RNA sequence: UAACCCAAACUAAUUAUCUUCGGCGUAAAACGUGUCAACUAUAAAUAAAUAAAUAGAAUUAAAAUCCAACUUAUAUGUGAAAAUUCAUUGUUAGGACCUAAACUCAAUAACGAAAGUAAUUCUAGUCAUUUAUAAUACACGACAGCUAAGACCCAAACUGGGAUUAGAUACCCCACUAUGCUUAGCCAUAAACCUAAAUAAUUAAAUUUAACAAAACUAUUUGCCAGAGAACUACUAGCCAUAGCUUAAAACUCAAAGGACUUGGCGGUACUUUAUAUCCAUCUAGAGGAGCCUGUUCUAUAAUCGAUAAACCCCGCUCUACCUCACCAUCUCUUGCUAAUUCAGCCUAUAUACCGCCAUCUUCAGCAAACCCUAAAAAGGUAUUAAAGUAAGCAAAAGAAUCAAACAUAAAAACGUUAGGUCAAGGUGUAGCCA
């Protein structure tokens, strides 16, 4: 028994789910390893058919940090849509994708290239009939 | 069921059979009223010609008149048989062709 | 929002209407223009519509080219329009006359339709609005069962606000059920095509506010004693003899539940109510949902 | 038409009394008795009585 | 027309002849729960001592609520706002209240006939009939609902205010009510389902005895079922119920209704990787404006035809002054190309009858015959430290061409998709014209 049992709308969905995923990842709750690694959520966009739901999540410098976390975020994603449909966040959740945002790193980077910028001075087949007859 | 239940209840209770069109009677006779045409119910597509009738046992009925072109007209007399009209529905009745008024169809 | 496209049930909804040669209609909802087009092949002299979407419109105006001067398109909402001068004023008629010249017809969404007819059941009273042309017949389409409480009789299941308000200022009938599968996007529920004409005489002959806060008082609990409906008209200090009083002066007995109180009952309430309203008029103001809030120190 | 229902079930209760009462008058009188027995009036059952 | 069947009959209509040892998780059917009878079967002389059954009384830890002190200028609320709010807010090892509900334990599986029952304490309390088998009797029966008097922390149908939209009586926010609580009466309904009636067996009958659930099967007793809709309906009867509850048809109409499985699809496959002169970005020169050249459409002419979204538009044409020519006007010929032919000829209609030669997805990666295996197969057939798959084709690859070598370019690219294009390259089916 066991191993076989084992526009607007979009717009609350994508900010509600955002507004809940930020908090599962500020404890311990979906583990320990998670939420050592003080991961941040750029924004949540739930597709149109409501099939996935992409979580962005900012990427950092260092790639090795990268593939650690994208490779925990994922195996807790499953787990993380448990946890929204067991507190009654939503009813119904799609599955969780994560997805990476680098923009974050160019976000600090223009500010520093900015500043130092210089602005300058202001049937018949089938039936045995045809068999048959010979 | 158990054999006390069976027992209790012997054989099985047989509704009878429920009497048809002619009232469980080969033929009956009946009077033309009326002369329509009925539409067979899709995928069939045809104008069947019927008749309305006053059957002998005083009931009206629509019988279906079979043949390739009938010469009934009101106040006619025919000898109606069962048999339904399965395109037809409600058309439990058919005319005896060659009896009284009723013609054998016309081959031409 | 729920759209007609089948011609077929279209001209059977204007063939249900009626003759509607010579005559001035008013379509509300257009839309695709399905219903439009019966009414215009209905001899129709002059047929104003009200579309508030504007992807709508041009549709519409194609439509209005293809019956030349005799459809008229306005981009508004059918809530806001006023129609008291789109038609000549010599088709008006008094209010004890034959129903004139103008009949409202439209599929429009349930969204709609329920607070369309609350309005102008406030203009029947008024006698203002759509009917300044006298008691004008309005055929329109309301979820099946929102239909079935506007014709439901007293002690009815479907017996309620719905039932008293729109029975005591017209003759309400139900013509028949459109099928839902038909309408794109599809609802869940059928769609009951009610016609509605002002009557010369109301049941009730008090304000529309009025009836309408009497009617949802005594409606608040259907299963109780309609006693304890009628006392939250009355602030609680004087709620005891007050209901005692208004139902003493109704003759109605206290045991009888609202489903129970039949068109001639609510009329004597109402009468008995509005002498209540004229010896004090801050009881008309009370709100039992609201002086509950501002009791417990508001200061 | 749940008011005809009530108008209905009123009726059909008073039927029903009737032929209630009726049954009754015939035990005694085919029994002989040309009046009821002393001292009885014939419950009525199907009234508002609880 | 032929054949077939029966035959002094033959064919239609009508009626009759065939009658329960079968079922009740998912298809008709265990129908809320227990107890007492009479039969029919059965045969043993026990039980209980159990953690949250049940009723009563008392009790209270956390969190609220209220009053008071101090106190920010805000508080509240959403994805974002608005409404609401400053009589608010935060803090209080301050006071009052004892309303309502019982965290962790509980990753436990106890109790009770079922419904249901888990804060603590105390009181009362579950227990022996051999067993199965009960209604027209008795006693119970979640939630919701009614009646009367209370309670009211919070929640809350509904109602009102605020948002939303092409508009939602929706979903969302705020306020508040019936109600959820208590004490007395009533209502008797749940997918009240472990969808499993209750008992005593057995694990072998070389028994998946459909399939999915929960291995199968035997005996006993009762209840229930007999194609579907009509129908949790009509009527009858009972009932503190009065739209209800329980009980429950017929006419009618049809050849299905229904159950479990397996597949294929497209839906919104919008999701993650992906394209590579590409979807956006980057780069270069153009087109879009003017003048002409040329195709097409339109207008239009007595005056071709075909192509005509991607995949037509310098297209059939690597080519129209006559010819070409198939078009139009006007005049002329009638065995009128050939050895023969009541024949020659026909750019006459259908590319939706075709051959032929192609466009397209496309330099896409599939198409897969014959065998073998399966507690039967509607289909499937992989594991490499290998578990039922195998040995051959077609395309790809390879090979060859661009005259060393590579790379690149050409060429190649199956089966299907578009009844895609072409009867006017030619041939041809069918139909049509012969002074
Ligand atoms: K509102
Ligand atoms: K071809
Ligand atoms: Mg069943
Ligand atoms: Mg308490
Ligand atoms: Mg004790
Ligand atoms: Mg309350
Ligand atoms: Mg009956
Ligand atoms: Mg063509
Ligand atoms: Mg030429
Ligand atoms: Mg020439
Ligand atoms: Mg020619
Ligand atoms: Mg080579
Ligand atoms: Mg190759």
């Amino acid at each position: 028994n066991l191993l076989k049992k084992f526009s607007i709308r979009l717009r609350v969905l994508n900010g509600l789910l955002y507004k809940s995923l930020t908090e599962l990842l500020c404890t311990p709750q979906v583990s320990q390893e998670v939420y050592d690694l003080n991961v941040e959520l750029s924004k949540v966009s739930v597709t149109s058919d409501f099939s996935a739901c992409r979580v962005y999540w900012k990427t950092g410098v260092s790639a090795e940090q990268n593939k650690h976390t994208e490779s925990v975020l994922q195996r807790s994603a499953a787990y993380m849509r448990h946890l929204l449909i067991s507190q009654q966040t939503l009813r119904n959740v799609p599955p969780i994708v994560f997805v990476q945002d680098k923009r974050d790193l160019v976000l600090a980077e223009v500010d520093r290239l900015l500043a130092e910028a210089d602005f300058g001075p202001p049937h018949r087949d089938a039936s045995p009939r045809s068999f048959l007859l010979g | 069921a158990t054999l006390n239940q069976m027992h209790r209840l012997g054989p099985r209770k047989e509704p009878p059979k429920r009497l048809g069109p002619t009232e469980g009677r080969p033929q009956l006779k009946g009077v033309v009223l009326r002369t329509f045409i009925r539409k067979p119910k899709k995928p069939n597509s045809a104008n069947r010609k019927c008749c309305r009738v006053r059957l002998s046992t005083g009931k009206e009925a629509v019988c279906f008149i079979p043949g390739e072109g009938h010469t009934l007209q009101e106040h006619h007399v025919v000898l109606v048989e069962g048999g339904r009209t399965q395109d037809l529905p409600g058309v439990k009745l058919k005319v005896v062709r060659g009896k009284y008024d009723c013609g054998h169809v016309q081959k031409k | 929002q729920n759209f007609l496209l089948d011609l077929r049930l279209t001209d059977k909804i204007v063939r249900k209407a009626g003759s509607l040669a010579d005559v001035y209609v008013y379509e509300v909802g257009p839309g695709p223009g399905g219903i439009t087009r019966s009414i215009l092949n209905a001899n129709v002299a002059e047929l104003l519509v009200v579309e508030k979407d504007t992807r709508f419109i041009p549709g519409l105006q194609m439509l209005s080219d293809a019956a030349p001067g005799k459809l008229r398109i306005v981009h508004g909402d059918v809530l806001t329009y006023k129609i008291e001068k789109a038609f000549p004023g010599n088709i008006r008629r008094q209010w004890e006359d034959d129903p004139p010249n103008v009949h409202i017809i439209g599929n429009l969404p349930f969204s709609v339709s329920t607070p369309l007819i609350i309005k102008w059941l406030e203009n029947i009273s008024l006698k203002d609005g759509p009917f300044v042309y006298g008691r004008t017949k309005m055929t329109l389409t309301f979820q099946k069962e929102v239909a079935e409480r506007l014709v439901a009789t007293t002690g009815s299941k479907q017996h309620s606000r719905l039932s008293i308000m729109a029975q005591y200022l017209c003759n309400v009938e139900h013509l028949f059920t459109i099928p839902g599968k038909a309408f794109v996007p599809k609802p869940k529920v059928d769609v009951g095509v009610v016609h509605l004409t002002p009557l010369i005489e109301p049941k009730i002959k008090q304000p529309f506010k009025l009836v309408e806060k009497v009617v949802q008082n005594a409606f608040q609990f259907r299963r109780k004693y309609c006693h304890r409906g009628l006392g939250m008209l009355f602030p609680e200090a004087q709620r005891l003899e007050s209901t005692g009083r208004l139902l003493q002066l109704a003759d109605i007995d206290p045991t009888l539940r609202p489903t129970h109180l039949s068109l001639m009952h609510f009329k004597s309430l109402c009468d008995v109510y509005r002498k209540m309203c004229d010896e004090d008029p801050q009881l008309f103001t009370y709100n039992f949902r609201e002086e509950l809030k501002q009791k417990k120190s508001k200061g | 038409t749940r008011f005809l229902r009530r108008k209905v079930r009123e009726g059909r209760l008073k039927k029903k009394q009737i032929k209630f009462e009726k049954d009754l008058k015939r035990i005694w009188l085919k029994a002989g008795l040309k009046e009821a027995p002393e001292n009885w009036q014939t419950p009525k059952i199907y009234l508002k009585n609880k």
